[PDB]
């Protein structure tokens, strides 16, 4: 069963710092290649970053490329999404998606619609 | 209300694929066995045919 | 005696050598399906062919000097021989003056050329070059001068049979002369527009940093058909003669003509596979 | 017997009949070129089809087509959607196209990261490793205009704009400022940026530069077109 | 609202799944010790069909294992004579992309669909002389990827727009619908008794359908890519899966869950397409790196490999017969094993 569990966030203040947990579970975690996706109220989905399959070939969105940090770990099957220099303007519901393909580095999970490989998404306002 | 009105029909779908008797495992492997074996020597991709009975040769 | 079985021997394991091959790329040619329609294999097929018409002709003065027979027909024979001898050559060399047109054609039109090049064309240009070195060869037989050297390891038939200059230098000015002409221009501007691609391919390498064998074989051919013209254009005014020295090129400027079509399957990667994926079924 | 003879010939003169239709038609098909155009729905991709056919047949069902004719050289293009957004599992029907007509907006600097990230993921495609894409800059002239009443988001949402320089030495349109030369050359840098790490041989990227209005564009695709079989067939021969 | 509502939908998840653990007593791979081993099937290559322009993309077989159909993307539909490789009917499609050929059980009509979100059937009787198009029908907003034919009269249809529609040839309305995936529904299959069909899709599940109700019965989520085809147990109780995870899985209408997976570690390109034979002991799936592997339905080893292609096979079809199986690939090319 494809089930991705989004933990962490809150009300928290600007300028701070911020832990994210991605538990995936049912399938393999050092095969699959994931991403993070936000939506902004009024806003449609964009993307946020990228990490390869080892943790090495990893691209952030411009918007945020030094303050955002993410790792994952294929003994405990889990990622970390840490985020510090936050901005009143970085509000948004996340969603931790996951890549259909594996061994590969290209990954459509951008669109808005009914999409069954990602989180429910966590609520994260500033 | 669109997506409301979707996870309405998505739950009472998961509603309805739940409802279902389930039957134990080791009888469908049996059912298959059998089933394997009773219609064995008909299927011509185990058994190899000769030239006189194939039209492909 | 002995350098003789010696070279009868050497000229039989080169005849072995070339039907070898022969047969070996006509059935893969045969039994492969991807090379179903290609104008380059086409002419390939075309060419093995000849060579391989060449391979079971050429063992008949191998096997007839060892019953070493003499009698008036020896002249006709000599001269039958050596009319369907000195043709196969010409009509390899014009297959593959025909490859390097096709290629010239494909470079120069990438997409006007599908409805240039159609099957009943080449099929009808490779007829018209089968009837061509077949009707410049009738003044030979005519009694007007001798045809090419291939094969002339004889005493009479060596010796009384003479050549004419005249005819020497026009089946070289009217053929010879074309067929090593067309390739120079047509192997000139696939340079000119390969070198022009590779620098502008290097060019956008260079600026984002963080990322020759057709040629030699299609030259080796034209520089080991040099010492045969030579020795004609040498012999039709009498300069030089030394029949030891010029036998050794000339019986291997006919070898070489099946040298080159095997290399030319060997150079593609499709082929290679294609050849054990046939001779493993076959073998089994 | 005699039936079953007699029905035989009719079958092999039905097969006969059936291989000369087959062939007849065949060599149309390979008189015959198409292309795909792929692109968002904001983006400038109906301006290049209409152009093409107004100066030079046409079907509104799904799939819009387009003709038109050049140099006695057929071209069928293809404007592809009336789906949903996933366009993965259908992508692999477009696996014998000669080349990818991928155009983009430079009036949304936000708007643009999708079209990047589709045009990164078409380039390191299994399927399409073999068909080279060529790059379109539409919408040129608003993006002029804009660029230069202010809004400065070049350097907010793409933080490489205050390293980099001109290297291509250029000034046909510009006439005014060299800041929209800038502004349009760091976006092709940057759209080659991945582009030439995948990519070592097999296929190559060709950024265009066209406005909303423009007449020699069917004329700037088919100079491409004329690479892209040489250079196909410059590695048909072995010869690079 | 939203809580108590997801909350009801995960506990009822763990209630099936405690279920699935408690019906399991044990698998399969420890009940098959003392069966016999086929051994090393050595398949040839009888004939060979070239007549396809484009690439072939899915063909079916008749009823009478005599004629067979087949679809490429050059817009042609072409049938095959298996016996004596010759074409009797070549059919010009409107359209240039097809996904999707179904021969009707009868011989009498044949349907195409593709691209073009419409389906065309095609009268095979031709008493004029050439062939005419019948009555083409267009009513979904998807994509059509699968088609299959109930009988003379209904056909079975899979959009790319999460719904599943059953068309009447005659009027060429809808009579039902079947709205319960979230993703693009790849394809389906049908029954030999024709009461009810799984369907499977890209969301990593196949779903039980019936033709008389309308409705679902059971979902099994077990597996973890997006399935590409799905394969009925000639028995009509059970059920496999191919996609391209590497892995085939096999599924049971009354188990409700997996029975055995065929996996291997020297191999990493997905399948294409599976079907049974006519005993269902092995299972011959169409992999991604230019062959066909035939699997033991009860061994999960591999019981033999046929590479006789150089491009990915696209579709792989076996008669009711069993005597041979075409296997289209996207070469333009139908090689018949035996």
């Amino acid at each position: 069963q494809v089930q991705l569990q989004e933990s962490g966030g809150g009300l928290v203040q600007p300028g701070g710092s911020l832990r994210l947990s991605c538990a995936a579970s049912g399938f393999t975690f050092s095969n699959y290649k994931m991403n993070w996706v936000r939506q902004a109220p009024g806003k449609g989905l964009e993307w946020v970053s990228d990490i390869s399959q080892s943790g090495a070939s990893i691209s952030y969105t411009g918007s945020v490329k030094g303050r955002f940090t993410i790792s994952r770990d294929n003994a405990k099957n889990t990622l970390y999404l840490q985020m510090n220099s936050l901005k009143p303007e970085d509000t948004a519901v996340y969603y931790c998606a996951r890549c259909p393909a594996p061994f590969t580095r290209d990954c459509f999970d951008v669109t808005s619609t009914t999409y069954a490989y990602r989180g429910q998404g966590t609520q994260v306002t500033v | 209300t669109a997506s409301i009105a979707q996870a309405r029909k998505l739950v009472e779908q998961l509603k309805m694929e739940a409802n279902i008797d389930r039957i134990k495992v080791s009888k469908a492997a049996a059912d298959l066995m059998a089933y394997c074996e009773a219609h064995a020597k008909e299927d011509p991709l185990l058994t190899p045919v000769p030239a006189s009975e194939n039209p492909f040769r | 005696v002995d350098v003789c079985i010696f070279e009868t021997v050497v000229i039989v394991l080169l005849t072995f050598l070339i039907i070898a091959g022969n047969l070996t790329v006509i059935f893969v040619f045969h039994c492969a399906p991807l090379l179903h329609h290609y104008t380059t294999s086409y002419f390939i097929q075309t060419m093995a062919y000849a060579d391989l018409f060449v391979g079971v002709s050429c063992l008949v003065p191998t096997l007839s000097l060892l019953h070493y027979s003499t009698g008036v027909h020896e002249s006709l024979t000599c001269q039958v021989f050596g009319y369907i001898i000195s043709v196969l050559k010409s009509v390899s060399m014009w297959c593959l003056a025909c490859i390097s047109v096709d290629r010239y054609l494909a470079i120069t039109k990438p997409l006007s050329y599908n409805q240039l090049v159609t099957p009943c064309r080449l099929r009808i240009c490779i007829i018209l070059i089968w009837i061509y070195s077949c009707l410049i060869f009738l003044p030979s037989f005519f009694g007007w001068g001798k045809p090419g050297y291939h094969g002339d390891i004889f005493e009479w038939c060596a010796t009384s049979w003479l050549t004419s200059a005249y005819f020497t230098g026009f089946i070289v000015c009217l053929l010879y002369a074309p067929a090593a002409f067309v390739v120079c221009f047509t192997y000139f501007h696939i340079f000119k527009i390969c070198r022009q691609h590779t620098k502008e391919i290097n060019d956008r390498r260079a600026r984002f940093p963080s990322h020759m064998v057709l040629f030699r074989i299609t030259s080796v051919f034209y520089m080991l058909w040099l010492p045969y013209i030579i020795y004609f254009l040498l012999e039709s005014s009498r300069v030089l003669d030394n029949p030891t020295l010029s036998f050794l090129t000339t019986w291997l400027a006919i070898s070489n003509s099946f040298c080159n079509p095997v290399i030319y399957s060997l150079s593609n990667s499709v082929f290679r596979l294609g050849l054990r994926r046939l001779s493993e079924t076959m073998c089994t | 017997t005699e039936d079953q003879r007699n029905e035989e010939k009719a079958q092999r003169e039905a097969n006969k009949k059936i291989e000369k239709q087959l062939q007849k038609d065949k060599q149309v098909y390979r008189a015959t070129h198409r292309l795909l155009l792929l692109g968002a729905d904001n983006s400038g991709k109906s301006t290049i089809v209409k152009q093409m056919r107004i100066l030079h047949s046409g079907g509104t069902s799904g799939i819009f087509e387009t003709k038109f004719q050049v140099d006695k050289v057929n071209f069928h293009m293809f404007d592809v959607g009336g789906q949903r957004d996933e366009r993965r599992k259908w992508i692999q029907c477009f696996n014998d196209v000669t080349a990818i007509i991928f155009v983009v907006d430079s009036s949304d600097y936000n708007r643009l990261q999708e079209a990047l990230n589709l045009f990164k993921s078409i380039w390191n495609n299994r399927w399409l490793r073999t068909i080279s894409v060529i790059l379109f800059l539409n919408k040129q002239d608003l993006l002029a205009e804009k660029v230069l009443a202010g809004k400065s988001k070049i350097e907010d949402y793409f933080p490489e704009f205050a390293r980099y320089t001109t290297p291509e030495d250029a000034t046909p349109e510009p006439g005014e400022d060299p800041r929209v030369t800038r502004a349009k050359y760091f976006i092709r840098d940057e759209f080659l940026r991945i582009s030439t790490a995948s990519g070592d041989g097999r296929h190559y990227c060709y950024p265009h530069f066209t406005c909303a209005v423009d007449t020699e564009n069917a004329r700037r695709i088919f100079n491409d077109c004329r690479d892209i079989i040489q250079r196909m067939h410059l590695r048909q021969y072995e010869l690079l | 609202e939203l809580d108590q509502l997801r909350q009801e939908a995960e506990q009822l998840k763990n209630q099936i799944r405690d279920a699935r653990k408690a019906c399991a007593d044990a698998t399969l791979s420890q009940i098959t010790n003392n069966i016999d081993p086929v051994g090393r099937i050595q398949m040839r290559t009888r004939r060979t069909l070239r007549g396809h322009l484009a690439k072939i993309y899915a063909m079916h077989w008749g009823t009478d294992s005599r004629l067979l159909v087949s679809a490429s993307q050059d817009g042609k539909l072409i049938i095959w004579d298996s016996y004596t490789t010759n074409k009797v009917h070549a059919i010009p499609l409107r359209s240039s992309w097809v996904m999707t050929c179904a021969y009707a059980p009868s011989g009498n009509y044949v349907a195409c669909g593709g691209l073009d979100n419409i389906c065309s059937i095609y009268n095979l009787k031709t008493r004029e002389g050439n062939v005419r198009v019948s009555r083409e029908l267009a009513g979904h907003t998807g994509y059509l990827s699968c088609c299959r034919f109930l009988d003379d009269n209904q056909i079975v249809t899979s959009s790319g727009d999460t719904t599943c529609a059953l068309w009447d040839i005659e009027t060429g309305q809808q009579t039902t619908t079947f709205t319960g995936h979230t993703g693009d529904v790849m394809s389906l299959s049908l029954a030999p008794d024709t009461r009810l069909f799984v369907s499977g899709a890209c969301d990593a599940s196949a779903k039980l359908w019936d033709v008389r109700e309308g409705m679902c019965r059971q979902t099994f989520t077990g597996h973890e890519s997006d399935i590409n085809a799905i394969c009925f147990f000639p028995n009509g109780n059970a059920f496999a899966t191919g996609s391209d995870d590497a892995t085939c899985r096999l599924f049971d209408l009354r188990a409700d869950q997996e029975l055995m997976t065929y996996s291997h570690d020297n191999i990493i390109c997905g399948i294409t397409s599976v079907s049974f034979s006519k005993s269902g002991r092995l299972l011959l799936a169409g992999y991604d790196d230019f062959n066909c592997n035939v699997w033991d339905a009860l061994k999960a080893d591999r019981a033999g490999v046929l590479a006789g292609h150089d491009n990915r096979v696209s579709c792989l079809g076996v008669t009711d017969d069993g005597m041979a199986v075409a296997t289209g690939s996207w070469d333009s090319f139908l090689k018949i094993w035996n």
